């Protein structure tokens, strides 16, 4: 393609995308953390088996 | 972002036009001075956005 003189390219971040992608990432993180809490539940139940 | 860029670049154009009209109307009576007009145009609109 052509070039511009006296104009520049805006970095391709519409901040909204990454902000809501942050809430989503925090979401998956928290869900997986809850699953780890369930892992501890299971394993301490194994502790309780004794 | 791009919406604010739109807001501002139009502000730039409006300021330039005001400057031009003030320039002319002030210079109005000088012998040898010709009326002058300021023109607008669109950016290097090129596509990667879908």
């Amino acid at each position: 393609g052509k070039l511009t003189n006296g104009a520049l390219e805006a970095s391709n971040v519409d901040l909204s995308k990454e902000l809501v992608n942050m809430i989503v990432a925090q979401r998956n993180y928290q869900s997986n953390a809850q699953t780890i809490k369930t892992q501890d539940q299971i394993l301490n139940t194994l502790v309780n088996l004794r | 972002s791009s919406l604010i860029n739109h807001a501002m670049s139009g502000l730039n154009a409006a300021q330039a036009a005001l400057n031009t009209v003030s320039n002319n109307i002030n210079n109005y009576n000088v012998a040898g001075y010709t009326r002058q007009t300021t023109i607008l145009a669109q950016a290097n609109s090129t596509l990667g956005a879908g």
